[PDB]
RNA sequence: CUCGGAGCAGAACCCAACCUCCGAGCAGUACAUGCUAAGACUUCACCAGUCAAAGCGAACUACUAUACUCAAUUGAUCCAAU
């Protein structure tokens, strides 16, 4: 009379990281008002531009690193003239984009400083990762 | 009552006899840039990674994969440094990066890129979405060996397989398209596991697919040890997680053993945990690829269960935990008349005896 | 207050009480903040917000408000459509 | 009645306010034009004295906005 | 059942069919449940009202852009980044 | 806990203190934190369709 | 205690009847501002009609 | 309460059941004189009626 | 915590120009 | 003679003298300083006072915005005006 194949245990788990990031309601590190960056935040764009290259990172709240794009490695750096100019910047959004969405990385947040924002090396890297399909604000999270 | 620390204290070095003659830092990003270097250090006292930081084993993850390539450090600096002077030789790729009209090719940095350090990435990739902790109990391997999968949706379409992007059940109703550089001589393995697909025990995992012996990059030649068998995430039990693995035999393999009928479309069979799948092939079988996605449910499930498996729909929900109320008083000062709502079961009228 | 009246010889109501106090049934006294119409242009609306709502008192004010009225307002009255008729029985209260 | 009366009144003094606000909108940038411009003059004023201050220098200021009230005049 | 039903019209029963498609079992028969009650009847009276909103949506044939979902909201730039990695055979 | 102090830029009294730092120093305050102890929810059988 | 400001009452416009009290500067022409109205739901057009008292 | 009324034959079910009826059979205790204006039927125990 | 080894880790005025008009 | 800060009262809370010092009885900016609602603090009672997630509704893609800056910046009931 029974069934084998419906045999189904009464709680579902899932040991995947991001199931619940994204179905929105895993819980975001609400606090730290009094510091500076926030971490309400699953996904974060983080961009380190030094004196010679630039780098760009795309890491969640725990620190891991989830993708990355560089002008040290060849395969950009064979393509660029100044490494640490506008368009380098520019073509790390490209590049980086383009890695998110393999890794299925859809939306993420930035915190820039006002210098920072302000500048058009930085203009011009949200506007190639928007471009690219990748949205700098994370949805809400749902509590209800 | 005083007690001495237990260490070197966080600004002990400076010296405050010269301390007008001291480099200041003059700037929010060059503080900001040491703060993040004292955060990331390890200290005596309490910290926030202490009690909310990933806890990782000192016994440094072992390595089960294939070996590094071989390459001249000198020969391979010489030849880059080159072609950077003839790239900045040109006068027109001065002035298109001056005036901010230049542009890199995607196409071109992606190739590249998947033989250099592609590989480092995808495995980064991995251990975020956990695939060595559930697969290898945290064994890792660097995927050496590019996986190029690719589902057919229609007649000119194509699905890419990369490492985490969606693809439906409805795309992946059919077996893939799987390419991959080879030797010729070579045997290969391939394999497609659900981890969080299983609907009875929580660790086990779903066998969707199983090539063995496989010649070179001839897919189809492969022994059918399991027939493919798509994804069937439940409904309402969140987003899925499969992956391809492709292991490089040394020898023919015998999987008489881990053979399984076709069609199998009976979920006992379809059991299957990787690590002991490897674990007594690992002597003659090596991790040389690696792929996945996600996968959420779509009406074709309903396909899958209902006619292939001959079974009812599962389907779950996301419950959260009953609201904390405290115990409710008999005289409850000073709370709103809302107050005894709180710990009211029904909203219609009763009247007790009456 | 008058335990004994001159003319009944029975304990008379405190009429102070009826027109400020609400009874439930089951013992409880609701009431209104002192201050939720005075000076509200200075006052915040989270403060404002709490002024209106209608809180309940504690033992040793209902213990009072008892013993100032009678047992006429202690009885179980089965108004038609009284807003408060759900709030005249507890649930789920144990001890 | 009472109800339909006032239901329209309400709808009646709906159909204008989209115009209202836009005429008031104009209005605040008008008034806020004239405080940026009003410091501009004061300004001038003061380059006018030359960094001759003192006591004199409230009365210069009266000085000049008389004449600013003749020329409206004429 | 729904599809042996006859006293629903042709094409509802088909525009139902698809709507609430996650309301339907292997058999074929829609369910309905409602435990929002003490009485048996008041929620046998919410089950009833449920269909005559069925059978009324379906026949009004409403093609009105309604509000989006907030929840949608991230599965339709899901869909939309899932469309462009999609690539096209070399040799069709 | 203890960490390390990062003020938000506009804050313009704590910028001008770290600016004024010896390049070496960190500043650091006492945190206090929530370890939450249950998760968001769990997943449920409700039918077999 | 010079009494600097005053509180005033401003009518909305669209003949709601909702009023509420705000305070301004004395030497000060009369107000217009745009407030939430909680009968229509939407900003409108408020306007001082008659001052209550002398802060 | 009228169920358990007419199954102990306290109140008939075969004439009219008006108030008096009710009282007779003391099924409800009115107290016009505390402005009781008569008895309202709830629904309470409407299934097993 | 004065008590506590770790006091003192929020010093950070002997690190700053006395500045005292 | 009410209210607030500091010391006495060194480190959770609390603590007096016709004890030692400094202050308050506002101002300014907004006009969503809109509605609602879990859970909490509380000047040693009561009264009063305080902080607030989620949610509705707005705003928003820049503003350390989603309970304004500010230390106190204040007055119960009846009654009167409307
Ligand atoms: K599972
Ligand atoms: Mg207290
Ligand atoms: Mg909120």
């Amino acid at each position: 009379d029974p069934v084998e194949n419906e045999a189904v245990a009464p709680e579902f788990t899932n040991r995947n990281p991001r199931n619940l990031e994204l179905l929105s309601v895993a819980r975001k590190e609400r606090g730290w008002r009094t510091v500076f960056p926030s971490r309400e935040f699953w996904h974060r764009l983080r961009v380190i531009r030094t004196q010679h290259h630039v780098e760009a990172l795309v890491e969640h709240q725990n620190g891991k690193v989830v993708v990355s794009a560089s002008t040290r490695e060849w395969a950009i750096k064979k393509h660029l003239y100044s490494t640490r100019n506008v368009v380098a910047c520019e073509s790390i959004g490209r590049v980086l984009a383009q890695r998110c969405l393999e890794a299925g990385i859809n939306f993420m947040v930035y915190q820039p400083t006002p210098w920072e924002a302000a500048s058009d090396s930085m203009k011009r890297l949200q506007s190639a990762m928007t471009e690219g399909g990748v949205v700098l604000r994370e949805p809400q999270r749902i509590y209800e | 009552r005083r007690t001495p620390p237990l260490g070197p204290m966080p600004n002990s070095d400076i010296d405050l006899s010269n301390l007008e003659r001291l480099e200041k830092y003059r700037s929010f990003d060059r503080y900001r840039r040491r703060a993040e270097q004292e955060a990331q250090a390890p200290h005596w006292w309490r910290t926030y990674r202490e009690y909310f930081g990933e806890k990782t084993d000192p016994k440094e993850k072992i390595d089960i994969g294939l070996p590094p390539p071989k390459v001249s450090r000198t020969q391979q600096l010489l030849e880059r440094k080159q072609a950077i002077q003839e790239l900045r030789a040109n006068v027109e790729e001065e002035r298109a990066a001056r005036l901010r009209t230049a542009s890199v090719p995607l196409d071109a940095v992606r190739a590249e890129w998947e033989r250099t350090c592609g590989p480092y990435h995808k495995q980064r990739l991995a251990e975020y979405y956990g695939l060595y902790r559930d697969l290898f109990h945290g064994a890792t391997f660097v995927p050496r060996v590019p996986l190029h999968v690719a589902y057919a949706v229609g007649e000119d379409d194509l699905m890419p397989v990369y490492c985490g992007n969606e693809v439906t059940p409805t795309e992946a109703a059919q077996a893939p398209e799987v390419t991959y550089e080879a030797e010729e001589g070579s045997l290969w393995t391939l394999l497609l596991t659900s981890l969080d697909g299983h609907l009875l025990e929580p660790d086990a995992e779903y066998l969707h697919w199983l090539l063995t012996n496989i010649p070179g990059n001839r897919v189809a030649e492969g022994q059918v040890t399991c027939p493919y068998l798509p994804p069937f995430p439940a409904r309402g039990s969140g987003i899925h997680r499969l992956a391809f693995l492709l292991f490089k035999q040394d020898q023919p393999i015998d999987f008489s053993e881990d053979a399984r009928p076709s069609p199998c479309y009976q979920l006992a069979q379809r059991t299957f945990r990787t690590f002991d799948f490897y674990k007594k092939h690992q002597e003659t079988m090596t991790p040389a690829g690696l792929s996945f996605f996600q996968c959420r449910w779509d009406d074709s499930v309903t396909y899958i269960f209902h006619q292939l498996l001959d079974m009812r729909e599962p389907v779950f929900e996301f419950v959260r935990p009953p609201p904390y109320h405290p115990k409710q008083k008999r005289f409850p000062h000073r709370q709103p008349l809302r107050y005894l709502d709180r710990y009211r079961d029904s909203h219609e009228p009763t009247y007790g005896i009456y | 207050l008058t335990y004994f009246s001159a003319r009944k010889g029975k304990r008379k109501t405190v009429k102070a009480v009826i027109d400020r106090f609400l009874r439930l049934h089951c013992g409880l006294w609701v009431r209104r903040k002192a201050g939720y119409k005075k000076k509200l242009w200075k006052k915040t609306p989270a403060r404002k917000k709490r002024l209106r709502e209608f809180v309940f008192c504690n033992k040793t004010q209902s213990k009072l408000l008892d013993k100032m009225t009678t047992s006429f307002w202690k009885r179980r009255n089965w108004y038609v459509d009284d807003p408060y008729q759900k709030y005249h029985d507890r649930t789920n209260l144990k001890v | 009645q009472k109800r339909r009366e006032r239901e329209q009144h309400i709808a009646e003094c709906m159909a204008k306010m989209p115009q209202m606000i836009v005429n008031w909108q104009q209005q605040q940038r008008e008034n806020w034009e004239k405080a940026q411009a009003d410091k501009e003059r004061r300004a001038r004023l003061q380059a006018e004295a030359q960094e001759l201050l003192g006591y004199q220098v409230d009365p210069r200021s009266a000085r000049f906005q008389e004449l600013l009230q003749d020329l409206e005049k004429k | 059942h729904l599809a042996t039903a006859e006293w629903i019209a042709e094409p509802v029963r088909q525009k139902i069919a698809i709507t609430h498609k996650n309301k339907i079992n292997r058999l074929g028969e829609l369910i309905l449940t409602s435990e929002s009650s003490r009485y048996q009847f008041r929620n046998l009276a919410d089950c009833l009202q449920k269909i005559r909103d069925m059978i009324t949506e379906a026949s009004q044939t409403p093609k009105e852009p309604t509000k989006e979902d907030v929840k949608l909201h991230r599965i339709r730039i899901e869909n939309m980044n899932r469309e462009r990695l999609r690539q096209k055979r070399i040799h069709s | 806990t203890k960490e390390v102090y990062v003020p938000h830029p506009r804050n313009t009294e704590a910028v001008d203190l770290i600016t004024r730092l010896p390049k070496g120093a960190v500043l650091y305050k006492t945190f206090v934190h929530v370890v939450p102890a249950k998760p968001e929810g769990t997943f449920k059988l409700v039918a077999m369709l | 205690s010079k009494s600097k400001n005053i509180l005033v009452r401003m009518v909305s416009e669209a003949g709601t009847g909702f009023c509420f009290n705000t305070k301004r500067n004395r030497l000060r022409e009369k107000l217009t501002l745009l407030h939430y109205d909680p009968v229509v739901k939407q900003r409108v057009l408020f306007v001082e009609k008659k001052k209550i008292r002398s802060l | 309460r009228l169920q358990y009324l007419i199954d102990l034959g306290r109140v008939d079910p075969s004439q009219p059941i008006d108030l008096t009826q009710l009282v007779n059979g003391r099924g409800v205790t009115i107290q016009p004189l505390k402005r009781d204006y008569g008895v309202q039927l709830v629904e309470e125990g409407a299934d097993t009626f | 915590y004065k008590t506590k080894p770790t006091h003192g880790i929020g010093k950070y005025k002997h690190l700053i120009k006395a500045e005292e008009p």
